[PDB]
This record gives structure tokens, sequence and C-alpha cells, in this order.
């Protein structure tokens, strides 16, 4: 039972840690989407300029 | 004048379509917002029993 | 007769947490209007 | 005043430069606002 308790606590903390990776991924994805929009407008401007 | 018309003026069909799309998006999103705001209530039911 | 563990409640919470993701996805799709709203959705659809 | 129309043309171009830079800054700030909103929600 002591080993079971240790495993349960460790796994719960592991899931808590796992959520942080999802948060980081979401933030970086939003930033990359903004960069994508900027690049798209730059491409449109270049098409107009050439 | 024709060139400036092809440059600066807007196409009314496209603008009307965009306005309609934006209006429908706003209304739908606001209804879903109302549903999401109604979501948290079941915790009160859990507490009361 | 154990009351120090109520496993039935644990199963119910697990099912509710499972449903949570689908509910959130449905709300997000309805609000945004796009089925590919993130790379987790398809991302091949997103690239194309 | 000699070559008046050239003077007016360069003045108009000089104010157009400022206007274009200002609009670019506007778009810059709007994109910054949107990214900040997304980051705040994630945090």
């Amino acid at each position: 039972a002591n080993r079971f308790t240790s495993n349960i606590k460790g796994l719960t903390q592991a899931a808590r840690n796992a959520n942080d990776g999802i948060s980081v991924a979401q933030t970086t994805e939003g930033a990359l989407s903004e960069i994508n929009n900027n690049l798209q407008r730059v491409r449109e401007l270049t098409v107009q300029a050439t | 004048s024709e060139a400036q018309s092809r440059i600066q003026d807007a196409d009314y069909a496209t603008e009307v379509s965009n306005m309609s799309k934006a209006q429908i998006i706003q209304q739908a999103g606001n209804s879903v917002l109302a549903k999401a705001n109604q979501v948290p209530q079941q915790v009160l039911s859990l507490l009361q029993g | 007769q154990v009351i120090n563990t109520n496993s039935l409640s644990l199963i119910t919470q697990n099912n509710i947490n499972k449903n949570q993701s689908a509910l959130s996805s449905s709300i997000e799709r309805l609000s945004s209007g796009l089925r590919i709203n993130s790379a987790k959705d398809d991302a091949a659809g997103q690239a194309i | 005043t000699t070559d008046p129309l050239k003077a007016l043309d360069d003045a108009i171009a000089s104010v157009d430069k400022f206007r274009s830079s200002l609009g670019a800054v506007q778009n810059r700030l709007d994109s910054a606002v949107t990214n900040l909103n997304n980051t705040t929600t994630n945090l």
C-alpha cells in the first residue's frame, strides 16, 4: 500500500506536469500563427511590388 | 479615373457578404458564450445534493 | 462498505473529464467557424 | 517661385511617407494586441 500511494502521488504530479507542456505548446502556436499572418501579408506585398 | 477606380474603391457584393458573415459569427459566438456561462452551475447541484 | 475510497465517483469523474475535451472542441469550432483552429486538429489540413 | 509644381509634388510625397509609416505602425500594434490576448488566455 505504501508503494501504491507513492505511485499514485507520482502519477498525479506527472499529469499536472504534463498539462504545462500543452500550455507551452498553445502559447507558441499562437505566436507562430501571428508570424504566419505577417508572412502572408509580406508575400501579398511582394506580389504587388514585382 | 478608371485606374483609380480599380485601385481604391470597394466591391459591394464582397463587402455585403463579409458583413453578413461577421454578423452571423457574432450572433452564434454570443449564443455559445451564453451556454458556456451557464455551464458552471452543476457544481451547485453537487454541493446541495 | 468502504467509504475511504468511493471508486464509483472516480469512474464518473474520469468519464466527465473525458467528455470535457469534446465539449470544449465543439464550442471552439462553433465560435471560430473553422474546423482546423489549431495544429492539433489536422495540421496537414492546416498546412494545405 | 520657380518650379512650383515640383515643390508641391515633393511636399505631397513627404506627407504620404509619414501617412504610410503611421498605417504600418497601426497594423503592428493591432497584431501585438491580438497576440497579447492569446497569450493572456493561455496564461
